[PDB]
Parts: C-alpha cells; structure tokens; sequence
C-alpha cells in the first residue's frame, strides 16, 4: 500500500486580551 | 544478564511476584485457580533501562519469549499489520506459557494505525480464554510516555511499574557495576560519586563512565601526538592553529596504547563532562556570583544559608531539628537593594541545579500550553533535585484575583498554587520569589507550603553603605579608608545597592574625563581618586525617592 | 456506593473459585471497607492472592538457598534461573485483613473519605463554638424530624486565620453526626469542566447520604467562571438538607472574599470564627511538633509573647529556634535548647 500525506485541520483557539472602561 | 542490570532492587522485587511468577510458578495458581489478567507496564524515564532489563528478566525465566518492536509490526500493506500483530498473541498462545514484550508501544498504541489498537487489545482477551488457565501468558509493555497510551490499553495494564530514577544508595550500585570490567585505581569512592550525581539515570552513569575511559586514554593520545610530530620536522606549524594540525598530524599515517586504569581525578572530571539527560532542556547556567559579590544582609544571608544553602549540604544534620529540605521565600523590598543578587548567590553558592523565570515567561497564547509550561516547570524540577526555583518579578505571574483579572491568568494562578501544594516538605524544591511591589502579588501565595517564608531587603544603613561600596570597589579593580567617607557621606542617606553602584561608576567616569584632559597637556594609567568621589557625590541622587511605600506592604 | 451489607456478596463472588479458610468470615472486611467500591474490592481480592502466594515464594528461595551457599534481589532472580513443587495454601484472614490496608480506595482520587476519626478531643478551646454546631449541622442530622416542630427547613460558613484547625473542625462535624465527609480544594476544582465538578461533589455526596461537603479555601472556588462556577454552586445549595442530611461547611479567611448569593438565608447559615488557640490548646500545638523530634514547653510557649501566634504561625517560632541551634552548634566548633528558644520569641 501506498502512505500518503494529507491536509487536515487544528482546534487552535487562541485567547486574546480586552480592553474595558471604568465609570467616574 | 541480571548481574549486568542494578540499582532496580524495588523493580526487580515487583517484577518477581507480577512477571516471574505467573510464567514459572503457574501451577500453585492453577491449584488456587485464579485467573492473571495483570498486564504489566514498565514506566518511567527514558534510560533508566526499560529494555535491557525486559530482555535480561526474559533470558533468565527461561519461558518462551517474544521480542516484540512497534516499527517492525508494519510491513508494507494495511492489511499486513494486523497480520504480524495476530501472528504473535496466536503464537504466544500457541506455546503457553510465553512472555511478549511490547517494547515502545506508544508508537503503534497512540485506518491502518486505529486498526493495531483493536487488533492489540482484542489479542490479550484471546489469552485469557483459550489458555489452561494454569499456563498463564503475562504480556509486558514499556514506555517513557505512559500517558500517550490509548485509554483503551492502558486500561488493559493493571500493574504499572514505575522505575523512577536512581537514589544515591541506588546510583552507588550502578556506578560499582559499570565499573566492573575495567581497571581501577584506589581512591575511587563509589559514595562520593552517588552523592555528586543527582537526577542522573542509568544510561547517564553510563556516560560518566564512559567519560572517564576517554580521560584514562588522555595521555595515551598527546604520547601519540609526540611521536607524529617527531617525525615530521616543523609541518604544518604556521597559519594553523594547534587542533587543526593534531587532527592533520594523525590524518597522515592512518596506519601506524599501554593498559593504563582509571584514577578518582578523572571520575570527577567525567561528571562535569556529562549532562544528564533531565537537564537537557529547562535549566539555567549557574550564575557567576558569590557571596564575596554581596555586600551586608548578614540577616538575609543567615536566613538563606539556613534554609536552602544548608538543607542541601547537609540533609540529615538540619532533619534532626526539624528543617525539612524544602523551602519557600519570598524576597521582597525597594528596587535596586539585592533580591535578585542574594538568589543568584544562593544558587551559585549551594551547588544545586537552577531554574529561572523571568516574569510572565511562562505564558503561552493557546489554550492549556500557558498551565502546562507551570506543571511542566515543576515537573523537572523534581526530577533534578535538589533545584532552586526563581521566579523574578513574581508580581506578574500571581496578581490578585480582582474582578479585572480575565480566565487566563486566574487560570495560571490557580495551577501554580496548586503545584507548589503539591511540593513536599522532604521533595527538595526551593523555590524563591522576588518582587518590589508586594501589594500587587497574590496573598493565596503566601499561605505555608508556598511562599509562607518572607525575607524582607531593604535600604543598606550609613555602617551597612561601608561595606557595599567596598565590596563593589574591591571586584572591579582610593584605598579602604576612602570608602568609608564616602558612603558615610550625609550625600548617600537614601542611596541603595544599585545607587552606590552607579556612585562607583560615575566616580569612574569622572576619572576618564580627568584622563582625556591629562594626556592633552602632556601630549600636546586612570585610576579613581579621591577628588573623583568629590564629584561623583555630588551628581548622583537616590533613586528609591520613597522608601516607606515599598515597606509598608 | 454500596451498602455495607452489599459488599458482602462482592467479596463472596470474587472468591468463589479461591482456596478460601474457616477464619474468612465475609463480614470483618466488609465494615472496614466503606468508601471501597466494586472496582476496589477487585484489587483487594488481587492483593491477597499475591500475598498469599508470596510464601510460596519465600519458602521456594529458602529451598533454593540452601543448595549454593549484589544485592536481595539480584540474587533471587539468580537462585530462580538454576532450577527453571508449590504448597497449594489457603487465603488467611488476617492476610485479608492486611490485604484492605494495601489497596487504596479509588474514592480518594475524587476527594471522598469516609467518616472520620477526628473528634472534638483533637481541637482545642471551642466551647463557644460547639454549642452552636449542635444546632446548625450537627443539630438537624441525628434528627430529621425533631426540627419540623419549630418549621426550621443548608449549611454554615467557617472564617479566621489559616492553619488553625478549620480542617479539623470539619473532620470532628462529620464524626459527631456520624455522616460522610468530602474535602474539596478550590484551586483543583478549577480545571470548561470546572462547573461539572460541582454537580459531581453534590451527586456523590446524595448517593451516600448522609454527607458533607467542605469546600476549604473556598473563596478561590466563588470569588464574587465568573457567572458559570458561582451559577452551579447556587443550583445545588437550595434542595440541600431538607429530605437528604446534606450541610455543606465553607472555610475562608475572612467572610467577605465569598460571592453575596451564596451568603443567605437558604444556602449558607452562620458565620464561625475560628483561630487564636488559648493557652491550653497552644502547651499540645507547640508538643505536636517536638513530638515527632515537656519543661520548657509549658513555659517558654504560655508566656505574654506568644498569645497572638496561631498554629501555622507557631511552627515558625520552632524553626527559627532550630536555626539557632545550628548557629549554636557551629560556633563551639542537634539538640534544641532552653537558650534557642530565648533568642526565637522576639524575632517571630
Ligand atoms: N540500572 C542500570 N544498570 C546498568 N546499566 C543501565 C541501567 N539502566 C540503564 N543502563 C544502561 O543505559 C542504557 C539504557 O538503555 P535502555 O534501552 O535500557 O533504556 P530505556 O529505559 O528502555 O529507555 P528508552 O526506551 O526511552 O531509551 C543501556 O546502555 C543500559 O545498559
Ligand atoms: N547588598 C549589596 N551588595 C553589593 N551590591 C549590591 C547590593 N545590593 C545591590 N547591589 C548592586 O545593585 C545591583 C542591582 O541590585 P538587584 O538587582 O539585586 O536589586 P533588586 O532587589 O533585584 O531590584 P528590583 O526590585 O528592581 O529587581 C546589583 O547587581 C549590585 O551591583
Ligand atoms: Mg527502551
Ligand atoms: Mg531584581
């Protein structure tokens, strides 16, 4: 049998940073 | 052999009573009728002799064996695989009782490759229905990664050994039969070279005695230089350099060694060549400074040289007071006042091994790689005990559990608290904390078996200055009496470490200016002054500008 | 979990086919197994075999020792590799008995224990303290229907410094009531599992009832995740107590790091502080450490110094004692001194 390469997919999930707001 | 594998005293005494016993004794289990469905699983890290231990136990049962490697099962065709995988649990049942060794099963036990696994684990069923019962076929797997294995098969392996790596009375005995067929000289002590190899594994001790063979035959080489060099007048001796012409010089006859034995000189020397394979990665060099480069905190330096420079030296002398081996500290005070300079003395000044964060090093944009890098940083640590964690700026990775905190530094924090609970009074981790704001750590932190231990690091006094600028002064190269007039000065009442050593440097640069001015009046060696003190005084302000705020914390 | 009468038939079975003695009586091992499950008794059954037939290993090297005349082990395996028969033995009692001890029960992985040993004895002071448990969780379990006269139809809280006891005084709650106990940490709840953790803590806790559940350092668990750890713990404290003997006891430091929904009346009761050991307490505090390493121990500990010290403060006070031991030692050239503990008071 022949092996072969394949493309496939990832879950990744990266977390990214917020900026907020604050009341007087 | 056995006699060729030592050090295993626990894992053979496991192996006699789990692998042993249900292949040679299966008769008593065949009068107690009782089934042995023990898959046994040999764990551990990579080198502490997995393989050559299954294959010395395999030679000495004398039952059928059945080497078994995971690459060599695949041959070519999709269908072929199951075919050398049934060709092996039918033989072994076949000729019951029989021993199959699994070695590296996670290659092939992580279409064709989710095939294996049911074909592997279907074939251990098979051996607990068509045997005797009293013939009983144990099935041995080994890995250094036990946790890639399918939790359809690792389910499958009751008994799990862990072989762990070495203890000193453990490492003595490898390092005695290593050193088995080779001449000795005297002075060699087995127990000095257990209690300078920690972490090490069997194959590690393996090098550093290979190590020292290569230094037994060290002047066994430089006579062979000699000899190659006497026979060709001065060749090659201009524009190479001294390597280049040994491997030029022994390149040329390629054609043409008296038996000499290993001293203890060369055992010492073959440690330091070799790396132990659980410090490959990790680990941080050794810092260059000493005590001799701290000045003063003699209060801070007691309690250091108590509760981890001695611990490490001496194990059995602070254990009889109840100083277990493990500690946790947390330096903290104004910036520039030596935390960082008093751990890495603790850490060149203790001869153990030495971990070092910087700050927020440890976090990882993806999901759960930013808590493995923390459970992963204790988990080599404990392999190379002793080890002296250093978490620099430590404000950054624990800070308070606010409401601004979002789930991913709580995330961290939450793993770090929980790593350093599960460090043990006699584990041998010491981990040290730093920071300048402690208002701005975690109090979780602080609880006992974390960093419950706080050593505060403050500004030097006018008699503590004297002996920080002379310590400064004297690793660089005015005399001694000038310094003391110097940091007596009512000029330095707020100055710091790090103000006294940029006191140093503009006194140094004041010099320079002096210099450049001398040698165009002469023209047309610098040495630091008393006048160049004068004004170096003058231009250098504290930089701590309030003290109390980083005190009061 | 099963019952105590259930486990019986699970050792029965196990043992069908074993050479089994007249001293086994299936009923010994069964009251000393109570977090022990099916998949534990397996392992218990697996233990005693291999003990049993650990003397048939130990008399077959004494057969083979004295034919020949490295360490223990080594030379087993080579004494075993010359000859390449077996008594056939029974299973003993008392092996089984040692047989329980060897197998840990698997309900320790998930934080369940059994009834503790823990009694009010162990603690200290607390007079003030006990009168109220016997009314808040140790009160409503010897009688689930005693309070239905006076229409009282979850649980308290527990705050004051770290290390004196909270724990402890858990521990003595479930054996005074003779009810489970389930220690959870906050930092391991957290794993989006961490909400699922929650329902198990809760659901183990009604398959064996009676229980409680002590959340130490629970305030790391609901802070103020944010609306998905403190939603599921809210779930469960409602229908908790009333028909099911279930109190669930929360440590902290102070009783403000803990979110407000969980501080009211249904949920969470009173709130008890604990720490500041008196005197009394403080002469077996300070003997619990020099035990495991009586004069100057009642004096140099009940002085006007050492009175705001708690107990994981005072281990501090033994350690830096210690030090200067070694400084002792080290300056005339292992044994702690009345003169070490002079010079520890005022630098704790
Ligand atoms: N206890 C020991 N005594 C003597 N030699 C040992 C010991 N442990 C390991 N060695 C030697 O070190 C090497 C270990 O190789 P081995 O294949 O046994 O490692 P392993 O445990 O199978 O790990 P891995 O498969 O991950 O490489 C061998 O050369 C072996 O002779
Ligand atoms: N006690 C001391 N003796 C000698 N030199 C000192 C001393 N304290 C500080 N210094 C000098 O100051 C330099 C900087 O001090 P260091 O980095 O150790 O302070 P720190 O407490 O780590 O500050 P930060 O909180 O900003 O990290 C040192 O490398 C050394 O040159
Ligand atoms: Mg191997
Ligand atoms: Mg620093």
């Amino acid at each position: 049998l022949l092996l072969l390469l394949l493309l496939l997919l990832l879950l990744l999930l990266l977390l990214l940073l917020l900026l907020l707001l604050l009341l007087l | 052999s056995i006699l060729d594998i030592a050090g295993v005293d626990d894992t053979l005494q496991r192996l006699l009573k789990e692998v042993w016993f249900p292949l040679r004794g299966g008769e008593a289990c065949e009068k107690m009728g009782y089934r042995y469905d023990n898959g046994v699983l040999l764990h551990g890290p990579s080198g502490c002799g997995k393989t050559t231990l299954a294959h010395a136990i395999a030679g000495s049962i004398g039952v059928a064996f059945i080497p078994v490697s995971a690459p060599s099962v695949i041959g070519g065709t999709s269908g072929e695989s199951e075919k050398n995988i049934r060709d092996v649990f039918d033989e072994a049942i076949r000729l019951a009782p029989c021993l199959i060794f699994l070695d590296q099963i996670d290659a092939i036990a992580g279409g064709m490759e989710s095939r294996i696994v049911a074909e592997i684990m279907n074939g251990m069923d098979r051996i607990r229905q068509n045997t005797p019962l009293g013939k009983n076929v144990v099935v041995l797997a080994a890995t250094n990664r036990p946790e890639f294995l399918d939790p359809a098969i690792r389910r499958r392996f009751s008994v799990e050994i862990d072989m762990g790596m070495p203890s000193e009375r453990a490492r003595e005995q490898i390092l005695r039969s290593l050193t088995r067929d080779l001449s000795l000289a005297d002075d060699i002590n087995f127990k000095e070279l257990a209690k300078m190899t920690p972490g090490y594994v069997g194959s590690d001790l393996q090098y550093v005695v290979k190590a020292a063979v290569s230094e037994s035959f060290q002047a066994n080489i430089d006579s062979l230089l000699a000899q190659a060099r006497a026979k060709h007048p001065a060749d090659h001796l201009a524009n190479v350099s001294q390597p280049q012409r040994d491997w030029l010089l022994l390149e040329a006859h390629r054609d043409e060694w008296p038996s000499t034995k290993i001293t203890m000189e060369q055992f010492r020397k073959a440690v330091s060549l070799v790396q132990p394979a659980s410090k490959r990665e990790g680990f941080s060099t050794i810092p260059d400074t000493t005590w001799s480069h701290v000045g003063a905190l003699e209060d801070v330096r007691k309690k250091l040289e108590m509760s981890i420079i001695g611990p490490i030296k001496n194990p059995e002398l602070f254990t009889r007071v109840g100083i277990k081996p493990a500690a946790g500290i947390l330096l903290w005070g104004p910036p520039g006042c030596g935390k960082t300079l008093v751990a890495k003395a603790v850490a060149n000044e203790s001869k153990a091994n030495f971990i070092s964060i910087k700050g927020p090093e440890l976090l990882n944009k993806y999901v759960g790689e930013s808590e493995r890098a923390v459970r992963q940083l204790f988990s080599r640590a404990k392999s190379s005990a002793p080890c002296i964690l250093f978490f620099d700026q430590m404000d950054a990775l624990v800070p308070r559990r606010d409401d601004s905190l979002s789930d991913a530094s709580a995330r961290v924090v939450n793993t770090l608290l929980t790593e350093l609970d599960g460090v043990g009074d006699r584990s041998g981790i010491y981990v040290i904390g730093a920071t300048n704001r402690p208002d701005m750590i975690d109090e979780a932190i602080r609880r006992p078996g974390r960093l419950g231990t706080s050593i505060y690091v403050g500004l030097p006094s006018a008699e503590d200055r004297v002996k920080i600028l002379k310590t400064l002064y004297r690793n660089t190269v005015t005399t001694d009496a000038d310094l003391e007039k110097v940091a007596l000065d009512l000029r330095c009442t707020g100055f710091s470490g790090a103000d006294l050593g940029n006191l140093m440097q503009a006194a140094a640069q004041a010099c320079l200016e002096r210099v450049y001015t001398q040698r165009q009046q002469k023209r047309k060696e610098p040495v630091i002054t008393m006048e160049d003190w004068e004004k170096a005084l003058n231009e250098v302000k504290p930089s701590v500008k309030d003290p109390e705020k980083y005190m009061h914390s």
